[PDB]
């Protein structure tokens, strides 16, 4: 996983992300950008635009308990898989999500923090949050492994 | 495959980058290297330190290919022939590093146009990228 | 992308499918149901019991649609239009499945053409398969 | 990983593969298939054509040695993980093989079984498979998650 100085620098950052408005954004981007991801929310009503997406109250509402959990791996840098034990159960066993989509949003999540946060998010900080994305993609994988 | 509103959404978004295409082809370079050191596999004979002379006239390069596609999104097959050769015949480049790049240059162009960088936007050139991916490790000749 | 060899394995191996098409695209979903659970769960209205009437009927659509665009090469975005529709706007079929369907099928091609499933003709079905996927998952209309 | 049942019957069917034909023909098909392939075996000399790949010496006799490790895994299908420890730190640290390529290979290793035996090998027979090289595939991806 990360050094002390990784986990420091990476904690620092993360106390400027305000965790709602970016969780909404990434689960909005991510059904944008990777459109059958929309088929795991089909019950959350108009997805046919992207504005309707971004502004579908339930994504907003989803996007904010996805980072909260997210904020809560945070805590927990050394122990990804326990903490997302539940979680990776659930997204298996009930919902069937295949683990590449884990990445994908990951990987939407790293752009929205570039977005928010322009050359803040220097590219030393990228790399940090790029091996804490895929450190909670594959904990949350762990169910296939 | 690229509808025409991904079409417009990628000129549009591209036109905006214009005369920054070169420091952004650099930044997603260097961003890729940093963040997945294994491509930096591809590039043994460059000097990859930061700020390397190498890598920023190599992201020019880089930058202006992607205009090249940006300016032929209707033959991106015949626009880009020469490279997919070099990345496909010679290189023999992963297509898993072509996601890296790709993710390394949406990640550059976002934090430089956090008003342009629309969730529309970035579907159309997330397309774009995996479009010239695809013809840049086909062997199609 | 496709090479004009490309191609040509494809119709040469279509060609020796001749009259079976149907009988493998029932096949080769019978194989993907059995080897990939979760890809049963696009079909909840379906039999999917061993040999049911109802599969075998379905392989016969997606082996027609295969020919149809055997037949269409140099233009699936056109061919496929309507099942890109089905596949992409309505379905929302994650990509990953059509992977799983496409190595369903290559395994049921190479067991019944043994002889003319040669390496090369592997290689063009497969790029073949991977872009019938990427227009049916594609949404450009 | 399996049941009784199913290592039964993927035991059975894997005493009848003859490991140097379908070994070789694997690791060629891999190289002519997927042709980035080919970067990690440069030195095994001409990968220009199909022929060229698929009559190389040097394909011919690794092949081999792949089939070996995965009938040496297929005694070991419950410790797959500690099986391939070795050649997980191998592939990542000295190859850097990306973990995709394993699945790939699994693959490939599936066609060829189906080539070689059509009707005999069975879709009951292909699905015990699929999940004995998943879990070759997961194993040599250790080092990552
Ligand atoms: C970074 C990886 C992910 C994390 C951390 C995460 C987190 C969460 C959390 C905290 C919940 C709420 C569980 C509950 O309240 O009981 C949830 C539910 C859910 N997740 Fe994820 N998720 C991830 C990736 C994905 C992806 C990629 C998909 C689909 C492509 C997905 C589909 C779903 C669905 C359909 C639900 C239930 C929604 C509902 O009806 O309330 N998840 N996830
Ligand atoms: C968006 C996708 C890509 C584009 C548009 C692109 C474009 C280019 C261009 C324009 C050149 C230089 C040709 C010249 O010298 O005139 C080049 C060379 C090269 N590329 Fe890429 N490339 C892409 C992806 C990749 C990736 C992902 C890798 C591997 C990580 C890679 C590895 C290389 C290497 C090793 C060279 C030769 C470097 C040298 O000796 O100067 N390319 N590419
Ligand atoms: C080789 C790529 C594929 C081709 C050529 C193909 C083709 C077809 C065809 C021809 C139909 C019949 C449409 C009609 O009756 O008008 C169909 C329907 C359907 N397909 Fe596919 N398909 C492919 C991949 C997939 C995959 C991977 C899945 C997901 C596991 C999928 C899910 C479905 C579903 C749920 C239906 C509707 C079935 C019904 O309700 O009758 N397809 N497809
Ligand atoms: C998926 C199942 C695989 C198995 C069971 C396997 C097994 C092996 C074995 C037993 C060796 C001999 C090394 C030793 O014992 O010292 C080896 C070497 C090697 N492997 Fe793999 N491998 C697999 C996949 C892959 C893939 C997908 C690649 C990517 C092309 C790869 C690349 C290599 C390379 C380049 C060597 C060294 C060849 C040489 O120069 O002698 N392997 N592997």
């Amino acid at each position: 996983m990360l050094t002390a100085e990784e986990k420091a620098a990476v904690t620092a950052f993360w106390g400027k992300v305000k965790v709602d408005e970016v969780g909404g954004e990434a689960l909005g981007r991510l059904l944008v950008v990777y459109p059958w991801t929309q088929r795991f929310f089909e019950s959350f009503g108009d997805l046919s635009t992207a504005d309707a997406v971004m502004n579908n109250p339930k994504v907003k509402a989803h996007g904010k308990k996805v980072l909260d959990s997210f904020s809560n791996g945070m805590k927990h840098l050394d122990d990804l898989k326990g903490t997302f034990a539940a979680l990776s159960e659930l997204h298996c066993d009930k919902l069937h999500v295949d683990p590449e989509n884990f990445k994908l949003l990951g990987n939407v999540l790293v752009v929205v923090l570039a977005r928010n946060f322009g050359k803040e998010f220097t590219p030393v900080l990228q790399a940090d949050f790029q091996k804490v994305v895929a450190g909670v993609a594959n904990a949350l994988a762990h169910r296939y492994h | 495959v690229l509808s025409a509103a991904d079409k417009g959404n990628v000129k549009a978004a591209w036109g905006k980058v214009g005369g920054h295409a070169a420091e952004y082809g650099a930044e997603a370079l260097e961003r890729m290297f940093l963040s997945f050191p294994t491509t930096k596999t591809y590039f043994p004979h460059f000097d990859l330190s930061h700020g390397s002379a190498q890598v920023k006239g190599h992201g020019a390069k880089v930058a202006a290919a992607l205009t090249k596609a940006v300016e032929h999104l209707d033959d991106l097959p015949g626009a880009l022939s020469e490279l997919s050769d070099l990345h496909a015949h010679k290189l023999r480049v992963d297509p898993v590093n072509f996601k890296l790049l790709s993710h390394s240059l949406l990640v550059t162009l976002a934090s430089h146009l956090p008003s342009d960088f629309t969730p529309a936007v970035h579907a159309s050139l997330d397309k774009f990228l995996a479009n010239v991916s695809t013809v840049l490790t086909s062997k199609y000749r």
